[PDB]
């Protein structure tokens, strides 16, 4: 559920997230991919992002990672960027599955990758 | 604004007759010149009844210009404006540029100086040539050459039909196209490109017909082109001057070559089907199977697109249909260009040939753009060259025509930095 | 009071047609006709925008500046197009290139003298001049460059009369041009240092406000323009009407600009209800402040809710109680104490005309000076750098006789302008 | 005061059409027309359910919440359907799946904000708000889930104004759905902890009461609905009329809820006689109490005779003797001392309006708070466990972002709710 | 909401033409597309005066789709929406799924992505296939396959015509049906099932005719189906969305397969006889000789039924006729299920072919349900498979078509846990 996913995400990323809608920003999605791939330009991602224009950049970054990797999964930015609960819930659920299968043994330091942002 | 036009090479002339046809067709000016400013930026109101063209025609064999002065339209141009050199064409740059082509140039220029004077504060010359030809590659090379000096203070948008990716014709083609590129590069403002083969696909896949006569491809460019000058130089809700292009379209001095694309290509006989949405056509623009160029966005990041719309279009529809796109990221990401979308809105919908094979919608999108994609197209065309040069192949045909190991080798190095250029301006952040 | 409108560029021009389309009807002036005015009050103050010659021909006292014939030749060949005295048309048949530099240093700089000429013929018209209205877009040549020059000259000729500027700052989501931030950053620069009242409108803030606040499904430009022109009528012309408590450009200026930058506002109209249905008439007044003060409904792109206000000017125009007006404004100032800045006990500047918009019962123009507009010049300024860094389409500027230090200048300036504005949000 | 109805889901919606079908006539409001009121009294208090805009258009102040277009598009395309201002229609064209979870966490949760928005536009209407009326069925998505959310939000926004809830608890004998106890147990949970007055109706308690107490042979839904809507009119609207001894939602609330759970009642109408024949007029009064207090005639499923009462509210509305009313109530309280709980000397709350149901001479709504309703939540709660145990159609919930502890929660809660209620039956 | 539909396989197409017929027939839209939202969840108003189809047609032999574009209705669909692979059908899964069927899929999808876009917030795709075929089993297998990923967020109700219990046709049938089940299982939402043979009985016993052309069985499903989408997506006194189904109809993720049943099947010529009571039709629903499936409730405990009624029906009549049933016990419902009766009430009565052989009553009951009964039907169909696989029979026909000992053996094990599944979810308390 939302509760379960949020708990998982917060522990993994060391995030505060109160609600699923927060994922709409796209930062977390990029970082989840970073934990798996470690290829993402984290400095570029607007972790803190207040404004929509910033969200778009995160989405572009996310899209690029999918393309680089050859990840088939669809990403409908228009839906997600709205920060609507259902769309984000669904995307997050898929991401978790992706992480479970893909994530390697190597440890990941979310804070450091962010630059402690 | 006006904009003169110089259709060079049989092809540039066939395409010319075509683009020139579509014109009167949507301006109510029968082949007799008479109709019963606005569009004055392409037609001079000579005498008190007629509409003498506003361009010229240059071919070294009479055959092709001859046919123009047979078939209705015969009445359209001035007996004068159709230049010919009874001599020989020769599918070789050298001869057409240097040796033969030279003799005519003066005379040629004279018209683009005689036709350039008669007008009122012009904007430039829409040049029409066929990259891989003799009269088209060579000649122009020095025509555009002699222009960049006589009117550096204007626009030089050359509309080319560069070498089919696998279906070329001439055996030498590349020799002629690596040479028209290097000589014109330092002279053009914006070079539009329409791939002959990649247009066939459109005739097979987006119109269905394995019977595409050259006379068709011409009707097509004859369309995409109408969207450039014709209608644009024509009032609208979001006018776009010729200068506008090069400005909003070229990021760098290399006479950068965008690609032409049209949206509604659907065959008559389909003519009744419910029309396509503002969103669909917009989207069709981001499909690598509808762009008059075998440069499928295989990676080439767009860097500026000039979406010229025409017909019934609500600015919000656009300033939304484009928004949706800006967030697809089909292109992939270069940092440097935030927004590269020049929205050009015209009023009058397109105008399809009475009974060719073009659908006839009430709105279209002739989007052209610079895409890091051509990094390919140039590559694949450069490589060609080497293979032959590597053995001198038909070299003796040029040398013996006032050229040297220089011009080739030194025009090869030229494009080399066009493969690096189109690489650096992209792929990197 | 008087004033003399200025239609710089195409946009600023296109809008001219709408600003005058309106205003005239709000003054009973038919194409070339005279004052058919349903009333007698829409005449005692017209002067502010016209001139007496014939006796039925009160001609709009504006200027039409543009380097693209076709444009003014569309505005002059259509509806009200035949009311401007030809002398008003200061065209530049040159190549109206989309370059700020091409309409400010090379091409426009020539056509300027032949403009100032008229801007003086109109200023020295009669009575006493107040200021000039300026319409244009900061995303093109004839707009940002040449129009931004027209003012730099105006403000040297009469540093006394005011200068309201109506700018169509480059909409976010999708820009209607490519160099946009170039033509923009360069014009805002000129603005922050000449005009002293700027009303920034966003083609997409309008769409929104025009497609959801007016179920309007096909918002043509004419519309957007029309909506805008609706606000600029409430501002000026309006206050040049009677009122229990009337103000005028200056009051508006002398109550809205705490610090000399000039500061830019964000206009908002009152009754903005869809035609048939919506015609709820919920316009007692709490309904107008309800409107005006919400996020959406601010012609600007940014949302007030994203930054305090320094000043506000509800310029109402329709019979109402100086009590239910003066009162409402208060609760509003207390329900949102959060964002309304404190070092100004009464941010709001209540203004109250009498006669309302011709066919309406009660309206109220909103002119907000919020710190929120910080988050727009930011935008613009960003776009610049991201492309300046690579000198993107810079050759079209320099090649026109420009400077690599000119662009630096503007960005910084306008960039600092962002800074300052925050100095109050805190 | 005032109140603002809420048509959650299809059912709650379908009923809206009947509750408003009635109420209007009980207030002389034609489709879009105004007050044709046979009298002048059906107007001095209307406000409770409408709003003044035009002068002939008093629009019902309710909300229409639903994730299935077709529905509201049947209510809006039929009879009185064209009286609601479109703003009222808060649709969710999404897939209105029959999942409590799909209309409370995933699909409905989105459409919520666009609802609360209006529930505030209506609340901040004018005068003083009393509470909100809520109609829906606890056996579906848009009903139990999304409507049960609408309140959890309402009760956070105005924990002052009251919340009457009209729930169509899952009828026994046959369930018009399959997961029913899932969508139900989950909504009752939300109810026992937000609304503070719930009137539970049973589609089959109605049939019965509608096929034997009204020889009616073909009781279409419209009917059932109609009967129900008849009771909710006697409750609210009614008391917002004069009376020798009038009450209002609160009185009703402050006299009927001994313990904060919120407790659910069981409404019963008075003159419930078949058309022609039966028109016995035996309505002196002992005939109404005869009615109201019998087993059958309780819109609930359970039978009072199966458990004491805590409170009762005979809200009569038709000229009668405060003596033959106050009196009857007594004998009734003594003939059945057995079931009527003792620690409340006077369980009954006699209420007395004046004007009766438009065409009738004397009626009396009954709102019983009997401990009998224990034997219903039991039912529901049973059905749950019997199927929860095997997680029957649980994947349709979880797969929608739910929790295995969520279902546990509700059942228990609502299950405990059964417990408590017995604490008084003893 | 709408619900697209993909009729795959000659059969799924014949049945399609049928179900598609009944449609316009009860919506006043002549074969010309024109009638003189409501039902928009199955028809797009291409403008304009027409209606068109909100579905597609996929067969690898032209024969069958060809006939559609001959016989009135020819005008109904868009020339486009009827996909074909001139190539070969092949009554073998493998070839249709892998090898051949593959080539077309893209194109196929494209329409269900092009038709899925044009609409407004859809609900899913009603798929029509014939379990034991080549184009019907295989192909779809990957069609539904590619859907579950491209629109996991929707409904996937596939309407199948699974293998006649003794009167099969293809020699391999089971190979093709044990394979369409395992590949689609993890992709469908609710799979409706209509047994070809068990429908004949209805034509022999409940209508009398030993002359049942395929064109009839089609009229029948063509009926039961009309009760699903058509009328349901159509306003009523107790609407039932598509989602509704799967929710109120599947207790577990296995793309569970309920059975379709209709109440009033009585032959014209009987057409005058006094109509049947609400009680009779209701009761007819619990008779194992009227259910379009040879899965006679030999023990299979129902676990959820969606009684879709249409016509003049009083909710009490139902909320009574059903009550009577709930207490017949010999109709034993699952344990873990208190109440499993989704009462769906529509208004408009059924609509019988002008002159086929269907009675034409003023009320009907299209009840579908999940019954532990199929424990049989699957069993009996699985066993089949083994017998042949046990000898590899026509195995070389698939292997040589891009399959392996894997896909068979590993799809057998698949269904195995479908014989245990349909066993565990019932028979036990
Ligand atoms: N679209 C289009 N392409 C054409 C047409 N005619 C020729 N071409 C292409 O242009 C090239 C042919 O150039 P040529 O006709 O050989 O030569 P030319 O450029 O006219 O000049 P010369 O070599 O001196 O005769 C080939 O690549 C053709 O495919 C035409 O009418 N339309
Ligand atoms: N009800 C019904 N069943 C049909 C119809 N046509 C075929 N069937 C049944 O469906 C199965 C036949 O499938 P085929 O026609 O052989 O094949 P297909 O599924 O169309 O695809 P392919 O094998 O590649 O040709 C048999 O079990 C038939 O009894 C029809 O029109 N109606
Ligand atoms: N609101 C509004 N915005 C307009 C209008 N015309 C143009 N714009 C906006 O103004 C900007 C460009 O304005 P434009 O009118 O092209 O300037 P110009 O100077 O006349 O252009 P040029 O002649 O150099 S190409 C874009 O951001 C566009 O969205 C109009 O009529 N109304
Ligand atoms: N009294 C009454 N009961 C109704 C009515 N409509 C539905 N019901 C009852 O309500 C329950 C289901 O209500 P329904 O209207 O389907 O909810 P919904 O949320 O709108 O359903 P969905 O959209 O998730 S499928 C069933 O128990 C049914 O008997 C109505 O108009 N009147």
């Amino acid at each position: 559920s939302r509760q379960e996913l949020l708990a998982w995400i917060n522990q993994v990323t060391s995030l505060g997230l109160t609600r699923i809608e927060d994922c709409g920003k796209g930062y977390a999605m990029i970082q989840i991919f970073d934990s798996i791939y470690q290829d993402i330009p984290l400095k570029k991602v607007n972790f803190e992002c207040n404004n929509e224009y910033q969200y778009i950049n995160n989405w572009k970054v996310l899209q690029q990672v999918f393309l680089k990797k050859g990840i088939d999964k669809v990403v409908d930015p228009e839906r997600l960027s709205r920060c609507k609960m259902q769309d984000n819930l669904e995307f997050v659920q898929w991401a978790k599955r992706f992480w479970d299968q893909y994530y390697p043994g190597g440890d990941y330091d979310a804070l450091a990758r962010r630059g402690n942002r | 604004r006006e904009c003169i036009s110089i259709h060079v090479g049989q092809a540039g002339v066939q395409i010319g007759n075509a683009c020139w046809e579509l014109y009167c067709l949507e301006h109510g000016i029968q082949p007799d010149g008479q109709m019963p400013d606005s569009f004055n930026t392409f037609f001079s109101e000579t005498g008190a009844g007629k509409h003498v063209p506003r361009a010229v025609f240059v071919d070294l064999e009479p055959t092709v210009i001859d046919e123009v002065r047979t078939g209705t339209y015969r009445q359209l141009f001035h007996p004068e404006q159709l230049i010919t050199g009874k001599e020989d064409a020769a599918n070789n740059y050298a001869r057409g540029h240097y040796t033969i082509g030279k003799e005519i140039i003066d005379l040629v220029l004279d018209r683009i100086r005689k036709l350039a004077d008669q007008c009122t504060g012009l904007q430039g010359f829409s040049v029409f040539h066929s990259f891989g030809g003799g009269t088209g590659s060579g000649f122009t090379s020095l025509l555009m050459e002699r222009l960049s000096v006589d009117y550096g203070k204007k626009s030089k948008l050359e509309f080319s039909i560069y070498p089919a990716p696998q279906v070329s014709t001439a055996v030498v083609e590349p020799y002629n196209s690596i040479l028209t590129t290097h000589t014109t590069l330092e002279h053009s403002d914006c070079a539009f490109m329409v791939d002959n083969e990649a247009i066939y696909d459109i005739c097979r896949r987006n119109l269905d017909i394995e019977r595409p006569t050259y006379t068709n491809l011409n009707r097509l460019i004859g369309q995409i082109v109408s969207s450039i000058t014709a209608s644009l130089r024509f009032d609208g809700a979001l006018n776009v001057d010729l200068t506008e292009f090069q400005t909003n379209l070229v990021p760098y001095p290399r006479g950068h070559f965008p690609l032409a694309t049209y949206a509604p290509v659907i065959s008559a006989e389909k003519a009744y089907h419910e029309q396509l949405s503002v969103a669909e056509i917009t989207n069709a623009c981001f499909e690598p199977a509808n762009q008059m160029v075998k440069c499928d966005p295989r990676h080439g990041k767009y860097m500026a697109c000039c979406l010229l719309y025409r017909g019934d279009v609500v600015p919000k529809d656009v300033n939304a249909a484009i928004a949706t796109i800006k967030t697809k990221r089909t292109i992939q990401f270069v940092d440097w260009c935030p927004t590269g979308f020049k929205v050009g809105i015209n009023y009058e919908p397109p105008t399809v040939v009475p009974g060719g094979d073009l659908a006839k919608v009430q709105r279209a999108v002739c989007m052209l753009s610079n895409t890091t994609a051509i990094a390919e197209a140039w590559a694949r065309l450069d490589h060609k060259f080497d293979l032959m040069y590597a053995k001198r192949a038909f070299v003796h045909w040029y040398v013996g025509e006032g050229m040297e190991e220089g011009e080739f080798s030194e025009a090869r190095e030229d494009m080399a930095a066009l493969e690096k250029d189109y690489e650096e301006v992209g792929v990197d952040s | 009071r008087e004033i003399v409108h200025i239609q710089a560029g195409q946009c600023g021009n296109q809008i001219g047609a709408k600003f005058w389309e309106v205003i005239s009807d709000e003054h009973g002036i038919d194409p070339t006709g005279s004052y058919h005015g349903d009333s007698d009050l829409q005449l005692e103050r017209i002067n502010v925008y016209y001139n007496e010659a014939a006796g039925n021909k009160y001609v709009p006292r504006a200027i039409l500046v543009d380097l693209e014939p076709g444009t003014m030749d569309s505005v002059r060949s259509g509806p009200f197009g035949q009311i401007f005295r030809p002398d008003n048309f200061v065209f530049g048949q040159s190549g109206a290139g989309n370059n700020w530099a091409k309409g400010h240093y090379t091409e426009g700089a020539e056509l300027v003298d032949s403009v100032l000429d008229v801007v003086r013929k109109e200023s020295e018209s009669c009575d006493c001049l107040q200021g000039f209205q300026l319409t244009h877009s900061l995303g093109g040549g004839t707009g940002s460059g040449m129009g931004t020059l027209l003012i730099s000259k105006i403000r040297e000729e009469y540093p006394d009369r005011i200068m309201n500027t109506f700018s169509v700052v480059p909409s976010p989501k999708v820009s209607d041009t490519v160099v946009e931030p170039y033509n923009a950053t360069l014009s805002v620069h000129q603005l922050v240092e000449n005009t002293d009242e700027t009303y920034c409108i966003d083609n997409e803030a309008l769409y929104d406000i025009c497609f959801r606040t007016l179920k309007l499904t096909t918002p043509t430009y004419g519309d957007l323009n029309h909506l805008v022109s609706a606000t600029m009528s409430g501002v000026t012309t309006c206050l040049r009407f009677p009122g229990q408590l009337n103000a005028d450009l200056r009051k508006l200026a002398v109550n809205m600009v705490p610090f000399p930058r000039l500061h830019f506002f964000m206009p908002g109209f009152a009754p903005l209800t869809s035609r048939g249905s919506q015609q709820y008439r919920a316009l007692t007044v709490p309904e107008l402040t309800q409107q005006m003060f919400d996020a959406k409904n601010m012609m600007a792109a940014c949302d007030p809710r994203h930054g305090r206000y320094l000043t506000v000017a509800a310029v109402f125009r329709g019979r109402m109680s100086m009590k239910e007006v003066d009162e409402q404004m208060l609760n509003v100032q207390n329900k949102n104490s959060s964002y309304f800045v404190e070092w100004i006990p009464n941010n709001v500047k209540t203004a109250v005309c009498d006669i309302p918009p011709r066919g309406l019962k009660m309206s109220a123009t909103f002119i907000g000076n919020s710190t929120a507009i910080q988050e727009l010049f930011k935008r613009i300024s960003e776009q610049f750098t991201a492309m300046f860094r690579r000198k993107a389409f810079l050759h079209w500027y320099t090649g026109e006789g420009m400077d690599e230090m000119e662009f630096t200048e503007a960005e910084s300036n306008m960039n600092d302008l962002v800074s300052e504005y925050q100095q109050y949000q805190d």
